[PDB]
Order: structure tokens, then sequence, then C-alpha cells
């Protein structure tokens, strides 16, 4: 067993109306140097991890697509187009 | 089955079929389509001036 004794002491007889105030200043610069390393560091990997299927699996992220069919309109000069609905599926493998 | 050169062999021939499929059905389409606006045209035309109909806006 380890000799705890001053450690338990500390446990059961502790302060209860001492507080410190902490300069604002100061944790403001701490908190911020982790909002750095975390938004400019950590979100490379979290953007890479989340992004990369999306670049090499884009199929999967638009089911729906329309296509279109033409037609002149001599005496006006117009084209006629009707649409369609398909689904967004792989084509000459 | 058969070797990969034959199945690309294979491959290109029927890509070449269904383009010579798809001509027929653009060639005939073509010509029905330009018959089935000039028959359109006329009939509107007509109905105008006989007075059956009138287009406005
Ligand atoms: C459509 C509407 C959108 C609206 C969006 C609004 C966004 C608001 C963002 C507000 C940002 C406030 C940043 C405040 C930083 C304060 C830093 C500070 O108090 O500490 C200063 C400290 C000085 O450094 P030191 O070397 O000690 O020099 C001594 C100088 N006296 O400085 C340092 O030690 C370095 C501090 C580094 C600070 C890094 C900041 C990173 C910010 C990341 C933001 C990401 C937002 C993503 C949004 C995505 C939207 C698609």
């Amino acid at each position: 067993m380890l000799d705890d004794t001053k450690y338990i002491q500390m446990a059961q007889k502790f302060p209860r109306n001492v507080s410190v105030q902490l300069n604002k200043k100061l944790f403001v610069t701490r908190t911020w140097f982790r909002n750095y390393y975390f938004v400019g560091v950590f979100g490379i990997f979290a953007y890479f991890i989340y992004n990369q299927p999306k670049i090499f699996a884009p199929f999967s992220g638009y089911p729906t697509t329309v296509a279109y069919k033409a037609q002149p309109d001599f005496l006006n000069d117009q084209v006629i187009f009707y649409s369609q609905q398909r689904q967004n599926t792989l084509k000459n493998f | 089955m058969f070797s990969d050169f034959n199945m690309y062999e294979a491959k290109v021939f029927l890509k070449a079929v269904a383009d010579a499929q798809n001509t027929f059905r653009q060639t005939a389409q073509q010509e029905n389509q330009l018959a089935r606006y000039e028959s359109q045209s006329q009939s509107l035309l007509n109905g105008s001036t006989s007075g059956a109909i009138s287009i406005t806006g």
C-alpha cells in the first residue's frame, strides 16, 4: 500500500471559501491559442475526413438530375424545351 | 470467359450498333417532326382565318 497519508488529509480538509480572481486577458489568450490550434490544425484533418469521400464518391450525394429535349419554333425563332427527371447514375463505365 | 481483348471488341461493336439504331431513330424523328410542325402551323393559320378560333395573347 502507498503511504497516501498527506494526500488523504488534503482531500478530507480543504478550504471552502478560498478563491482567486482570474486575469480575463490571460484566460482569453490561452483559450484563443487553443482555438488557433483546433481550427487551423485539427480543422485540416476534420475537413479532409468530411470531404475526401465527397470528392471520390460524388454520385451518392446528387441523387436526382434533369435531362432536356429541344424542338425548334421557326415562326417565332424560339426553342422549346421538355424536361425530365432522372436518377443520377453511372454511365459509360 | 473470353480474353479481355475480345470483351473490349464486343463493347466497341455494341456501342457502334446502338449508335446506328439511334441514327435511324434520329432520322425518322427529325423528318416527321418537321412535317408535324408544318401541319400544326398550317392548321392554326386556317383556324384563325376561317373564324373557327380567336388566338389572343
Ligand atoms: C455569416 C455570418 C458569419 C459571422 C462570423 C463571425 C465570426 C466572429 C469571429 C470572432 C473572432 C474573435 C477573435 C478574438 C481573438 C482574441 C485574442 C486575444 O485576446 O489574445 C491576444 C493574443 C496576443 O498574442 P501575444 O503573442 O501574447 O501578443 C501580445 C499582444 N498584446 O493573441 C494570441 O495569442 C493569438 C490569438 C489567435 C486567435 C485565433 C483566431 C481563430 C479564429 C477562427 C474562426 C473560425 C470561424 C469559422 C467560420 C466558418 C463559416 C463557414
